[PDB]
């Protein structure tokens, strides 16, 4: 039917096929996660004015140790009205703006009130934040392409720019097929289970906030799945499915891609495991590019393929310079036997006391822990026909560590 | 960087 | 005024007096980050039927090799209703239940067709090469869930593959802990909010906007209570109003001899309980935490310095693990990983805490900790990943160089 | 478990 596609090829062909979505204007506020469509300039200084960064007395530096008399304090919110002639000291608080006369701060423990002694040794420019010491007028603190977290949304905080270009996030539509379904919350009948592919699904791309569409159970037959690839195709950017038929002449699936939306199926089959049924298709409608995956109904397959295909596919949507996931090495908990194909396990990762690389758990167990990661197994080879516990492997990262 | 599993010489 | 505390004992302290939260029952779909408050048991047997592995035929393990009967499809999401003779197959796919009478399933590649009708070609007949022990490429009844058995026990942390599981059993409602609702001030008289022009001695206030954003990481429902002014009377409407409507109450900035409005207020006027007020730490040494036993419930609140990076760290070192706690996680610790210093450094006497962004190169088994030092300068176009722990100064240890195995705290999702 | 971080030496 459908060739066999290398894993390496599957993976590239996903991220080739998979578009960059279009840009928009939001608020800072709910920058977490968007990539900046635009660099980002500061349009003042920080400080704006020379800063002490102690609580302690601002004063000369020629004037050595010695006592020296208060004038007052320079309050937080205010520009200081006073300047410093020797002999003298102004109060000063973290933060607060350095009065004109003065070139270093002393903390209280090196030292209304009246008099000072101060006990020194200061050097000028000791603990002041000069003007623009962090940022500089008109300085890019933000480039395009940056992928933002709280920090960045600090940022955008701090040099006013409430009011940003991002990338736009993909709307992802999520449907289960299969007339041996019935929802979580009905009984089982005769021959049938419950949909979980479909909570399954959706809480995973949610995890990673973007926005999702319950399209729900669809028989596996023409007219009902071209009914919901329709309305996911006018609602969503991706629409995925879980489960349905893949022998001979059932698979009405690839059947309504093909004859129905002229869509182009880019592969049906990949040589891995679990998931060897999946499909990745693209449509091109009016210029838009939507993309189309068929995961396989076993939920393994299910929540493995969406994490090697589909989020490295929404990662590029949502314009994110490098959507491929994170691999690290960790040192294998348990002895396994390796496929011809490249295999993937479901496993959490733990750091033990001062080792250097964690340990990688197989699920293959009832751990108080989600899955962690995806154990990449290779595949067999003359040299490997099997791993031993201890054994360095790969690795990738699925979720918050 | 790889997507299939691989082995540490 | 307040003395000095151990890093150690200032996170010990934290966690301790730091309560868990009740429970309330969530619909299974809202179940991501949540723990469960109960162990969760499963109803049914799955698969419920006997299920085929393959896309191939039910056969009986008896009859061996040869050429084979036909009498039709196991369909999927229906009890079969006929039965397998000696002699005789029915074509499966992959989801579907074994009729009576077979014992194993042979893959359509270890098979060839012999005969089809022609009158709408179907297939009549197959030949089926091999023989197949009982029992292969057949999940039977109970084969991944027996009914009756636990599947979820309490105290998991759930993600999507629990929530899949609770799905799969049926159990669409479900008692789990709280999640904090966290309240979210800056205060002083220096602040502006980010939308408004810099005036005289003035700045914006970042802190309120990346602390709301850093407890947004992590899922629990924020409170934006605004800047607040510096001095009693604000401050109590501010801590009264957070106290109200959340479980913990942060504020940003202020300051620390008389003129310390809030450790003044939290002890006099709220009669709060401060069990510090300074860490020996670098940055966020003026860090403050407090706990307030109001009609039984007890409210946890934070006072993180103003500097926007003392901000930031102390949140992630204090802030979420106590969160984490409230919702419910056995070991809310942080997740410390080891990894290779880039870039030289000077230590300071104080442990200190640097933003850092960790890579994994190709084939490499430790990460590298690349240090941001720095508001901003350092430009990366990716946000920093993890807090490099630094040790403190000691005789034999004035500096690091790049290269040195590093301990890094893992902060927000890579 | 230690929140303080560490180095020490292997010569």
């Amino acid at each position: 039917p459908f060739p066999l596609t290398s894993m390496d090829k599957a993976f590239i062909t996903v991220l080739e096929m998979t578009p960059v979505l279009g840009t928009e204007i939001i608020n800072y506020r709910d920058g977490m996660g968007r990539v900046l469509a635009q660099d980002v300039y500061a349009k003042d200084n920080l400080p704006p004015f020379p800063a002490s960064v102690k609580d302690g007395y601002a004063v000369r530096a020629a004037d050595g140790p010695g006592d020296r008399f208060i004038i007052g304090e320079s309050q937080a919110g205010e520009q200081p009205t006073q300047t410093v002639m020797p002999g003298q000291v102004m109060r000063v608080t973290t933060g607060a703006p350095i009065p004109c006369g003065a070139d270093a701060v002393v903390q209280v423990e090196d030292t209304e009130e009246l008099e000072v002694r101060i006990l020194v040794q200061a050097r000028p420019g000791q603990d002041i934040r000069p003007i623009g010491h962090d940022i500089k007028r008109g300085e890019c603190v933000l480039a395009k392409g940056t992928h933002m977290g709280p920090s960045e949304i600090g940022l955008l905080a701090t040099v006013g720019v409430t009011e940003v270009e991002v990338n736009k996030f993909p709307v992802v539509a999520v449907m289960s097929t299969g007339n041996e379904l019935l929802n979580p919350e009905d009984d089982l009948l005769p021959g049938k289970i419950r949909d979980s592919n479909r909570s399954t699904l959706l809480a995973t791309i949610q995890e990673h906030g973007y926005p999702t569409i319950n399209l729900g159970i669809v028989g596996d037959n023409p007219d009902d799945l071209l009914n919901a690839l329709n309305e996911g195709i006018s609602r969503a950017d991706v629409i995925i499915t879980s489960g349905g038929v893949s022998m001979g002449e059932k698979d009405y699936l690839k059947q309504v891609l093909d004859i129905d939306l002229h869509a182009q199926i880019h592969f049906g089959r990949v040589f891995m495991k679990p998931g060897l049924p999946t499909t990745f298709a693209t449509l091109d409608i009016d210029g838009v590019r939507k993309i189309i995956f068929a995961l396989p109904g076993n939920p393994v397959s299910a929540v493995v393929t969406c994490n090697l295909f589909v989020v490295p596919a929404l990662r590029k949507m949502q314009g994110i310079l490098d959507p491929r996931p994170t691999i690290i090495k960790a040192r294998l908990s348990c002895d396994v036997k390796l496929d011809p194909r490249p295999e993937y396990h479901r496993c959490i990762l733990t750091w033990h006391h001062q080792e250097p690389l964690p340990w990688a758990q197989s699920t293959g167990l009832m751990s108080m822990r989600s899955a962690n990661g995806l154990l990449m197994l290779p595949p067999k080879t003359e040299q490997y026909v099997e791993l031993h516990k201890g054994e360095v492997v790969d690795v990738m990262v699925i979720g918050r560590l | 960087f790889n997507i299939v599993g691989t082995t540490y010489p």
